[PDB]
């Protein structure tokens, strides 16, 4: 997250790490099983980490859970980026806690200037590189459609939108992926994509996750 | 050069 804050240590719970023997990607815990991530953040081997806050040391919160399943989209395309939605079950279930909390599918997809709330541990330059240990947070408005099409033109499906500055400034970035995008207590998107990061007429895209509620859903119940 | 993993899409292939 470039030109975010300090999110506070456990005040977004259903934040999740991606550890494959380092961080490289975030999710978002949905039920005590069940993560939401982004599909170019599929691994076979994914250890996925609860109620972190600073990633490097062990503080007590924590609980580390191996993925038994990671789920990629079967129409996910890694060249359009289309569909750039996994599930992770994990190998047992989570302890939900103050500390360790599901978020909420959305009912109906969110409108733009809706404000979101962005996560994780990414970058936070816009050029060159400074990994945090602790989580970094962001608020950012979605933008309009026809705003996100003329920024990215050619390149936004129906299954993406943008949220963010077009001054630049402030964005998700590299570790970001997978992440949660969260407006009013829902989980409206996931990291995706975009290109290089905080800069000028060029936003993040995220997935659309109201495209994929009855999928979720419905992938969950049959695994 | 565009997905936002770390440390990048492109290094992992
Ligand atoms: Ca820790």
């Amino acid at each position: 997250i470039v030109g975010g804050y300090t999110c506070g240590a456990n005040t977004v719970p259903y934040q999740v790490s991606l550890n494959s023997g380092y961080h490289f990607c975030g999710g978002s815990l949905i039920n005590s099983q069940w993560v939401v991530s982004a599909a170019h953040c599929y691994k076979s081997g994914i250890q996925v980490r609860l109620g972190e806050d600073n990633i490097n040391v062990v503080e007590g919160n924590e609980q580390f859970i191996s993925a038994s399943k990671s789920i990629v989209h079967p129409s996910y395309n890694s060249n359009t980026l289309n569909n750039d939605i996994m599930l992770i079950k994990l190998k047992s279930a989570a302890s939900l806690n103050s500390r360790v909390a599901s978020i909420s599918l959305p009912t109906s997809c969110a409108s733009a200037g809706t404000q979101c709330l962005i996560s994780g541990w990414g970058n936070t330059k816009s050029s060159g590189t400074s990994y945090p240990d602790v989580l970094k947070c962001l608020k950012a408005p979605i933008l309009s459609d026809s705003s996100c099409k003329s920024a990215y033109p050619g390149q936004i499906t129906s299954n993406m939108f943008c949220a963010g500055y077009l001054e630049g400034g402030k964005d998700s970035c590299q570790g970001d992926s997978g992440g949660p995008v969260v407006c009013s207590g829902k989980l409206q998107g996931i990291v995706s994509w975009g290109s290089g990061c905080a800069q000028k007429n060029k936003p993040g895209v995220y997935t659309k996750v109201c495209n994929y509620v009855s999928w979720i859903k419905q992938t969950i119940a049959s695994n | 050069i565009s997905t936002r993993k770390y440390p990048s899409d492109w290094e992992e292939w």
